[PDB]
DNA sequence: AACTATGAAACAAATTTTCCT
DNA sequence: TTAGGAAAATTTGTTTCATAG
């Protein structure tokens, strides 16, 4: 009920970067943002779009299989460039 | 009437007692969705069906033998949050079952009665599977799912002390895979022929299990407590076609010859990419 | 004039659910 | 029933275009 004052990169790149071990599944990234934001619990075809978007594209999100499927990590030195 | 959280551990022997696991059940089993018809109970591999037995208890009375679909990843055992035991009756079966439920897992009990021996032939247990966006989306639950299929039968029962002491044994079974599709594709090892041997290797070690290929490579690997892998080797395999289920591999040799405690490896079998079993344990000693 | 963060989509490949016989 | 098989859907990732600031 409030768009927060965030990019997407930004939060996508806090669930992340606040989460046990630094590493998340995309499921986990859409159960933060879900559990963190009451503008999340709405519309989700749309902001989900938004999050695989913004997690493909941009470099310092980079995707590290394993025997479970698949993480999503943030690169800082990578995160520190171009903002 | 007593307080054993299924998820607290418990060994499958105390003082005279042994919960046995005499039959297995068989390696696949495709589980059913609340909206379709029922897939039948866990068949065994011979044709029949698993069969538990007790041990030391040689009073007379009979005992509750409990069964719930529990985890089978690495980590210790626990619930399924995804699987739930279902019962099925009448007809097709000779086990009379009592069906209760406890925190979010469906429990079967069956009976374990003096006049065979506490021996059960678990003919009426089904596997019942939940939609995923249903469990995931549990105020609390953290717990996967996707490509999460693989399960273990859990047996658990508690013989009265006549001191007063309620003793409680508990046994899983040896992991199934309910998807269809992780059983047309995964391969899976259930039986290997050895687990160590010095770090000189060269010795032969066989494997059984399911989906094995003229491409089923197998490799072995090592790791930090942290997780860091550390070392990747990959096994020599052969093929027989004579030999259905069964595969040769030519144990590697470790990479640092020169230890003075013995280690822990792990090995798995890969197919394709995506096809990948379990990580298997293995051990190699010093020269 | 060129970017950026956003929207709205097209597509492909891996997986899960639902229907049929 | 129970067993098989497979169509339907969904999930996860990639890319394309467009527009407001
Ligand atoms: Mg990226």
């Amino acid at each position: 009920i409030v768009r927060p004052p965030f990019t997407y990169a930004t939060l996508i790149r806090q669930a992340i970067m606040e989460s046990s071990d630094r590493q998340l599944t995309l499921n986990e990234i859409y159960s933060w943002f879900t559990r963190t934001f009451a503008y999340f619990r709405r519309n989700a075809a749309t902001w989900k779009n938004a999050v695989r978007h913004n997690l493909s594209l941009h470099k310092c999100f980079v995707r590290v299989e394993n025997v479970k499927g698949a993480v999503w990590t943030v690169d800082e030195v990578e995160y520190q460039k171009r903002r | 009437a007593s307080l054993p959280p299924l998820e607290w551990p418990l060994s499958s022997q105390s003082g005279s007692y042994e919960l046995r696991i005499e039959v297995q059940p068989k390696p696949h089993h495709r589980a059913h969705y609340e909206t379709e018809g029922s897939r039948g109970a866990v068949k065994a591999p011979t044709g029949g069906h698993p069969v538990v037995q007790l041990h030391g208890y040689m009073e007379n009375k009979p005992l509750g033998l409990q069964i719930f679909i529990g985890t089978a990843d690495e980590r210790i055992l626990k619930p399924h949050a995804f699987y739930q035991v279902h019962r099925i009756t009448g007809k097709t079966v000779t086990t009379t079952s009592y069906e209760k439920i406890v925190g979010n897992t469906k429990v079967l009990e069956i009976p374990l009665e003096p006049k065979n021996n506490m021996r059960a032939t678990i003919d009426c247990a089904g596997i019942l599977k939940l939609r995923n966006a249903d469990i995931e989306l549990r105020k609390g639950e953290t717990d996967i799912g996707r490509k999460n299929t693989r399960v273990r039968l859990v047996f658990r029962v508690h013989i009265p002390e006549s001191s007063g002491r309620i003793v409680s044994l508990q046994t899983a079974s040896n992991p199934i895979e309910c998807s269809q599709r992780s059983a047309h594709e995964l391969p899976m090892v259930e039986r290997q022929d050895t687990d160590s041997c010095l770090v000189y290797g060269g010795q032969q070690m066989i494997l059984t299990g399911q989906n094995f290929t003229s491409e089923s490579k197998v490799v072995f690997t090592e790791k930090t407590t942290d997780g860091q892998q550390i070392w990747e080797m990959e096994a020599t395999v052969d093929k027989d076609k004579s030999q259905p289920n069964m595969l040769f591999v030519e144990i590697p040799e470790y990479r640092n010859k020169h230890i003075r405690t013995p280690v822990k490896v792990n090995f798995y079998v890969i197919n394709g990419k995506r096809k990948r079993s379990q990580p298997q344990h293995f051990t190699y000693h010093p020269v």
